[PDB]
C-alpha cells in the first residue's frame, strides 16, 4: 500500500487544528 | 542477513525504561542499516512524489526518546506513513539510536516511511557538533565514515500530492524548474552555495524583500513574496520546512503559504519549545499534532 508514484490543501476549524499530548519529563 | 526485526525490537524496548538509556547495537549491525538504506535511497527518485496520507516531522536532533514519542503519539509505523525532514543527528545525546531506528524503519516500510536530508546530515557539520564524538565514544571512526557515505545519498525534497513541496531549510534563487533538483548526481557532499546548499540551509523572513543575507552565514532568506510567485508559478499550495526552532512546534509563514516544523521539543534543554509534526489526510487536510512537557 505505498505512497511513492486535483487535491488542495485546506485547513480544519480553529478549534481542530491542534490535538496536544503532554508527557512528564525526567 | 539483516536481522532487521530484532534490531527494531531492541530499539524499541526502552520505552519507558530507565530515563535515558542507551540502545547499544553491533556495529556489524548498524553498518548494515547503512548499506541496506543507502541501496533503497539510490534506487528511489532525490525529489519523491508522494501520495497522502502522510505524517511529516522535522528536526530531531539526537532526542530518541521524544522521536519514541512522536510515533506513540503519531503511529508506528506501518499505522502511520511518515515524511521526515532531516536533522536527525548532532546535539542532542542519543543521535544513534535516534538514526538506527529511521533508517530501519526506512528499510522495513520502503515505501511508506520517508527521510530528508538536514544540513546535518553532512560530514562537516556533524563532525563538529555532536554526531562524530557519539560515533567515536560508542564505535570507532570507521563507522562515523559509513554513516557519511549513506547520508551522502539521502534525498533532498519531496511533492505530496503535486501541491505540498517539502525540504529541510527552503526556497533558494537558482531553484526555477523542478528538473534542477532531479538532475542533483548522489552520492554527493552538501555544497557551500548553490541550490542543493539553499534547499538545505534557507530561511523565510517576514522582514525581508526578495532575497537576503542568511544570520547563519550560509545561504540566503527569502520573504513571502518569493513564496507566493513559487506557489503560483509550480500550481503548489503550501511549502512545508523544518531547519528553524519555533515556540509551538510549528510556525506559518507568509498568510499560511508556508509552514515550519520542528519536532524536538525543549530543544537542548535550552528552549522551551513545543515539538510538531503534520498530518495530511488524503485530501490534504493538514492539521498538526503537538508534542509538549508537562508544565
Ligand atoms: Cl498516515
Ligand atoms: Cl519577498
Ligand atoms: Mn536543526
Ligand atoms: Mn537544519
Amino acid at each position: 500500500k505505498g505512497i511513492l508514484k486535483r487535491k488542495n490543501v485546506h485547513w480544519p476549524e480553529e478549534g481542530k487544528l491542534r490535538e496536544y499530548f503532554y508527557f512528564e519529563l525526567d | 542477513s539483516l536481522n532487521l526485526d530484532s534490531i527494531i525490537g531492541r530499539l524499541l524496548e526502552v520505552q519507558g525504561s530507565r530515563p535515558g538509556k542507551n540502545v547499544q547495537l553491533t556495529e556489524n549491525e548498524i553498518r548494515g542499516l547503512c548499506l541496506k538504506s543507502r541501496e533503497i535511497f539510490l534506487s528511489q527518485p532525490i525529489l519523491l512524489e508522494l501520495e497522502a496520507p502522510l505524517k511529516i516531522c522535522g528536526d530531531i536532533h539526537g532526542q530518541y526518546y521524544d522521536l519514541l514519542r512522536l510515533f506513540e503519539y503519531g503511529g508506528f509505523p506501518p499505522e502511520s506513513n511518515y515524511l521526515f525532514l532531516g536533522d536527525y543527528v548532532d546535539r542532542g545525546k542519543q543521535s544513534l539510536e535516534t538514526i538506527c531506528l529511521l533508517l530501519a524503519y526506512k528499510i522495513k516500510y520502503p515505501e511508506n516511511f520517508f527521510l530528508l536530508r538536514g544540513n546535518h546530515e553532512c560530514a562537516s557539520i556533524n563532525r563538529i557538533y555532536g554526531f562524530y564524538d557519539e560515533c567515536k565514544r560508542r564505535y570507532n571512526i570507521k563507522l562515523w565514515k559509513t554513516f557519511t557515505d549513506c547520508f551522502n545519498c539521502l534525498p533532498i525534497a519531496a511533492i505530496v500530492d503535486e501541491k505540498i513541496f517539502c525540504c529541510h531549510g527552503g526556497l533558494s534563487p537558482d531553484l526555477q524548474s523542478m528538473e534542477q533538483i532531479r538532475r542533483i548526481m548522489r552520492p554527493t557532499d552538501v555544497p557551500d552555495q548553490g541550490l542543493l546548499c539553499d534547499l538545505l540551509w534557507s530561511d523565510p523572513d517576514k522582514d525581508v524583500q526578495g532575497w537576503g543575507e542568511n544570520d547563519r552565514g550560509v545561504s540566503f532568506t527569502f520573504g513571502a513574496e518569493v513564496v507566493a510567485k513559487f506557489l503560483h508559478k509550480h500550481d503548489l499550495d503550501l511549502i512545508c520546512r523544518a531547519h528553524q526552532v519555533v515556540e509551538d512546534g510549528y510556525e506559518f509563514f507568509a498568510k499560511r503559504q508556508l509552514v515550519t516544523l520542528f519536532s524536538a521539543p525543549n530543544y537542548c534543554g535550552e528552549f522551551d519549545n513545543a515539538g510538531a509534526m503534520m498530518s495530511v489526510d488524503e485530501t490534504l487536510m493538514c492539521s498538526f499534532q503537538i508534542l509538549k512537557p508537562a508544565d
